[PDB]
RNA sequence: CCUCCGCAUAAGCCUGCGUCAGAUCACACUGACAAUUAACAGCCCAAUAUCUACAAUCAACCAACAAGUCAUUAUUACCCUCACUGUCAACCCAACACAGGCAUGCUCAUAAGGAAAGGUUAAAAAAAGUAAAAGGAACUCGGCAAAUCUUACCCC
RNA sequence: GCUACCUAAGAACAGCUAAGAGCACACCCGUCUAUGUAGCAAAAUAGUGGGAAGAUUUAUAGGUAGAGGCGACAAACCUA
RNA sequence: GCUAAACCUAGCCCCAAACCCACUCCACCUUACUACCAGCAACCUUAGCCAAACCAUUUACAUAAAGUAUAGGCGAUA
């Protein structure tokens, strides 16, 4: 038997969304 | 005010609103659990 | 027994006797400093309290004094490569108390 | 896909080989090469 | 994987032109 | 970058196959088979365009009226949507009117 | 184990197996069949091709899933084992897999590699026979118990006096327990 | 006593306990029912001995000295329960002529599907049972659209399954 | 607020945690004071055979002989239950009058 | 040096700073192993009849109006006896190890529970405070803010 | 399950002066300024305030649904 | 020279032919995955976007006869 080490496991994590309409503001009437 | 805490949970209001007997007690609600059995949902209802 | 139909008892029917009992048990070492006479068993979920008292008085013939069970929950947080939760099975734990001070100590297996 | 393009790289290289002596991102990017190498000719 | 042979062949030949430039034979 | 490095495996094609040698055989079966058959009847494949060129719209209409009674539930909806779109497109859109 | 599982030289239950093939690899599978399978565990076979061709030797392991045999000590390459450190450890010759239809079966007295059929013999019934010569080549290739094994005497006693008496009753008859009370009928639906 | 939960004290840390040859069920079909009722209680006293060894070897992180005999005593258990089930089911066929010891009926649920509904052994007739009236065992015919839509889904999976294997056999015949 | 997780007794409020339980195969009932009444007749008693004076052991030897499988058919049991049914040249009609009913199954395991 | 908090219960969450091993602002994550023990709390009742005008407020005067939050009896039936479940945590809802939301009993300033400052320098501009000669609204849309307590009147 | 209104059975209102009374905690609301504007936050923080034994405030469960619900009408509110 | 790049095979799509599948144990209409007690029950034309350049009747859901007879703000179109 050839000796070895422990096992590991790693991945990523992603998500996305859309916040709101946006940005209340004002202008010239 | 602060407005992200719209889900104030309780198991009674979950089960008596979106539970299996709630989905089954209505003829218009059986087809919901049928659409989910058709799509193959791992969680049919709550 | 486990995973079976129980014949319903009405009022004056026969005593429900079991033969070829399905459930198996295991004795463990308690790690959080248990007293003498108190020995810890790992019980399948569908097994009541007196179904251990009659079980020990039947098969192993041990003077059981006081049984106390408790369901310890299984850890759900473990995710595969497909990122799905795998839940270790929860199980019952019995803290059997022995009579007459018979005082079982847990032996040193793998000495 | 049926009949997708395969030899894009040589069509890019034909343009870039006349713009190879440039400055900035004109010499490496294709979209900025044709807006200059056309003006070069 | 595109369905081609001619473009991959032209690339494989052009790489020979680049190898003879990077390390020419004596 | 799109261009593969290694050249793909070389394609062998044996042109003396059974199918590649017997292609075209038994065509012109009516004109020198004393007109027992028609070469539209050597056509094999779908049930509707067994010898009928048509359009895309014309093929969809014929496929509906020869098959659609036994077509699948989502597909019948998907073909009815297709004809409901193509009847709009061909008669109300495009150049030349 | 998953579908599309490449079978290495490791068994399916090794630490080396779960090094080489964790559950999330989906490599392209290998191609192969035909259950009249004539290469067995411990046969003496002759490698036709590769390196070290023309040699005859014993097959120590058959892996049916990739249609592999591995001959003993042959078609080899030298690997290192352990080495645990920046020192060499030990070198061991390790044997490559041999493809089926690369390797044939040798006649036991003619000592030539042949091909092998399955004719139904009158002796009963089907042993692998050689093509060119006749000479049926066989299927080739201390315990005494302890405290919790029975015997050979005690496993074949024929205790079964074979009556129609419903084991939960046959026990209770001889155990002496006397139930007087009667079971009342339950609405079974 | 409680000392039956471990073996004799000579085998603690041996890394192998030499005992094989589980009970194949041919060797139980010849034994009588009283012997089987005793042997079950033998095997149950042994499975606890091995299961203690399991959760203790997990505690002390050593391997099990003999893991291969856990499946052997399990093979004995499944042999014994199967042959007792053979005798029970044969005698039941002689006495009542029915298989399927728990009574039930082929029944249609709400969702059109034809299940085998096993009965639940109550103590009043079913026209008096307030829970059993609330279970509806019928079609209520709007579900037939979904019945068609799932019948076609099963067929689409079956069609993809067969058409994969024909293309696999063609590429194997174009390999050999 | 999970939909895939197993609804067990640990989840709901104090009127859900005592209501579900596990597969306990319960014993008695509740009487007028939240007073549990343990019916002894529903507690399963364990009919254990005495094992002192037994020959067999949990394993067999490897030296035991091999035999082909003998699926015990119902006719095969008839082939030994018919042994005194030839000298006339052992059966029960109904099961309601048995302590140990077979098809409306009355025993346990 | 803080404490505008803390400990419980309910609710929610479901092993989420226990032990060993590991790989990688700084070393609650991964793997394995252990655990929360009922007496607290749930989980309740055998019928069929028939019963129950005078509140609570320290209930005593005394005052009420908006008129109130608690109960049986008769006969029949009954002698099996203490199972099941919750019991962990630094946590819940806010996409976050998020100055927010969070019901109740205590604690009414604590016996709990905590750490505003990674280090240097002490420029601008900015923010939050402290102080100010003389003047005291002269600023400004307006005493807005800040400081201190107050005079009087319109309109709606 | 947020919110409008309602139903069931519940709960809290320190202290001081003497009643949809007054001062003032808890509590609830959000006047005004400042900070912040990809923020601590998809409406927040610090002061300053308004009511705080009632048309109060709030936990629990239940109901009313879009051609509608509900509304002390802001054409509000009904999962940002 | 790093980031990287390349890669056949998983499978799949279209048809043909052929009509398909429900009991290993226990649990699953109450809060589905709950051993265990005296009440009710299904059948109702689609509408509208769109075209008519608005919109208001109207507006498509083998081959050949044939886009023929007919219908239609006699028009869109059927
Ligand atoms: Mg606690
Ligand atoms: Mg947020
Ligand atoms: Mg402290
Ligand atoms: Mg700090
Ligand atoms: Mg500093
Ligand atoms: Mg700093
Ligand atoms: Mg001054
Ligand atoms: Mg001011
Ligand atoms: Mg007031
Ligand atoms: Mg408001
Ligand atoms: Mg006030
Ligand atoms: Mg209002
Ligand atoms: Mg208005
Ligand atoms: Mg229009
Ligand atoms: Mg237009």
């Amino acid at each position: 038997a050839a000796a070895a080490a422990a096992a590991a496991a790693a991945a990523a994590a992603a998500a996305a969304a859309a916040a709101a309409a946006a940005a209340a503001a004002a202008a010239a009437a | 005010k602060a407005r992200g805490n719209e889900y104030q949970p309780s198991n009674i209001k979950r089960k008596n609103k979106h539970g299996w007997v709630r989905r089954l007690s209505t003829p218009a609600g059986v087809q919901v659990i049928l659409r989910r059995m058709l799509k193959g949902r791992k969680s049919l209802s709550h | 027994a486990r995973n079976v139909v129980y014949p319903l008892y009405r009022l004056g029917g026969p005593q429900l006797r079991v033969f070829r009992t399905n459930f198996f048990i295991q004795l463990v070492r308690p790690g959080v400093a248990q007293p003498e006479d108190t020995v810890q068993f790992r019980i399948p979920m569908e097994m009541t309290r007196v179904d251990l008292r009659n079980y020990l008085e039947g098969i192993y013939n041990v003077p059981v004094a006081a049984v106390r069970t408790r369901v310890q929950h299984g850890s759900n947080k473990r995710r595969d490569h497909r990122n799905v939760r795998i839940k270790k099975p929860d199980y019952k734990v019995a803290y059997v108390q022995l009579a007459h001070g018979q005082t079982f100590t847990f032996p040193d297996l793998f000495p | 896909l049926r009949n997708r393009v395969t030899d894009r790289y040589f069509r890019i290289q034909e343009v870039l080989k006349h713009a190879r002596h440039f400055r900035g991102r004109k010499n490496r990017c294709y979209r900025l090469a044709v807006r200059t190498v056309i003006r070069a000719f | 994987v595109k369905k081609g042979f001619r473009a991959a062949f032209r690339f494989q030949k052009e790489l020979e032109r680049q190898r003879l430039l990077r390390c020419p034979p004596p | 970058i799109g261009i593969r490095l290694t050249l793909p495996p070389p394609k062998v094609v044996d042109r003396w196959n059974e199918k590649r040698a017997m292609f075209g055989v038994y065509d012109n079966i009516g004109i020198l088979g004393n007109f027992e058959k028609h070469p539209k009847e050597l056509i094999r494949g779908p049930i509707w365009l067994r010898g009928w060129k048509g359009n895309e719209l014309q093929r969809c209409i014929r496929k509906r009226k020869m098959v659609g009674s036994r077509m699948f539930a989502d597909d019948l909806h998907n073909l009815n949507k297709r004809i409901r779109y193509l009847y709009k497109h061909f008669n109300r859109h495009g150049k030349f009117r | 184990l998953p579908p599309h599982y490449r079978y290495g030289m490791s068994p399916p239950g090794s630490v080396a197996d779960k090094r080489k093939n964790p559950p999330w690899i989906r490599r392209r599978p290998v191609v192969v069949s035909d259950e009249d399978w004539y290469l067995f565990c411990g046969d003496t076979v002759e490698i036709l091709e590769g390196k070290d061709a023309g040699k005859q030797g014993k097959v120590v392991q058959v892996i049916r899933q990739r249609n592999w045999v591995v001959v003993g000590g042959l078609n080899t390459h030298y690997r290192y084992i352990g080495k645990t450190m920046d020192y060499r450890g030990t070198m061991i010759p390790s044997e490559a897999p041999l493809l089926h239809r690369q390797v044939k079966l040798v006649d036991p007295m003619d000592r030539k590699p042949t091909e092998i059929e399955w004719r139904f013999t009158e002796a009963g019934e089907r042993v692998r026979v050689s093509t060119r010569s006749g000479r049926i080549i066989p299927k080739p290739e201390t315990w005494i118990d302890g405290p919790k094994d029975t015997s050979v005497e005690d496993a074949l006693e024929r205790t079964y006096v074979p009556c129609l008496k419903t084991l939960q009753e046959e026990v209770m008859e001889a155990m002496g327990i006397k139930e007087t009370r009667k079971y009342k009928k339950v609405y079974w639906y | 006593g409680l000392e039956e939960f471990f073996d004799d004290p000579k085998n603690w840390g041996q890394e192998k306990v030499k005992s094989g040859a589980a009970w194949t069920c041919q060797q139980l079909r010849n034994k009588s029912n009283e012997d089987l009722h005793k042997l079950w209680y033998v095997l149950l006293k042994e499975r606890n001995m091995l299961l203690t060894l399991e959760q203790e070897a997990k505690r002390q992180r050593l391997p099990m000295p003999s893991p291969e005999r856990l499946d052997k005593v399990v093979d004995s258990m499944d042999a014994l329960d199967k042959v007792v089930q053979e005798r029970e089911d044969a005698l039941r066929l002689l006495q009542t002529g029915q298989e399927r010891a728990r009574p039930g009926a082929w029944r249609r649920d709400i969702f059109g599907r034809i299940i085998w509904h096993k009965f639940k052994q109550w103590v009043i007739p079913w026209h008096l049972n307030k829970r059993y009236n609330r279970k509806r065992f019928f079609a209520l015919p709007y579900v037939d659209h979904f019945l068609r839509l799932e019948r076609e889904k099963r067929a689409r999976i079956k069609a993809r399954k067969e058409n994969l294997e024909r293309k696999k056999a063609k590429i194997l015949l174009k390999k050999f | 607020a999970d939909r895939m997780s197993k609804w067990t007794s640990k989840r709901g409020p104090r009127s859900f945690r005592g209501r579900k339980g596990r597969g306990a195969k319960g014993i008695g009932f509740l009487t007028s004071g939240w007073r549990f009444v343990q019916i002894k007749e529903m507690v399963p008693e364990f009919v254990v055979p005495d094992l002192t004076g037994f020959k067999l052991k949990p394993y067999v030897s490897y030296l035991a002989p091999e035999s082909e499988e003998t699926p015990l058919t119902a006719a095969q049991l008839f082939s030994e239950a018919v042994a005194p049914a030839i000298e006339k040249d052992g059966f029960e009609p109904t099961q309601e009058g048995k302590l140990f009913q077979l098809y409306p199954r009355n025993f346990l395991r």
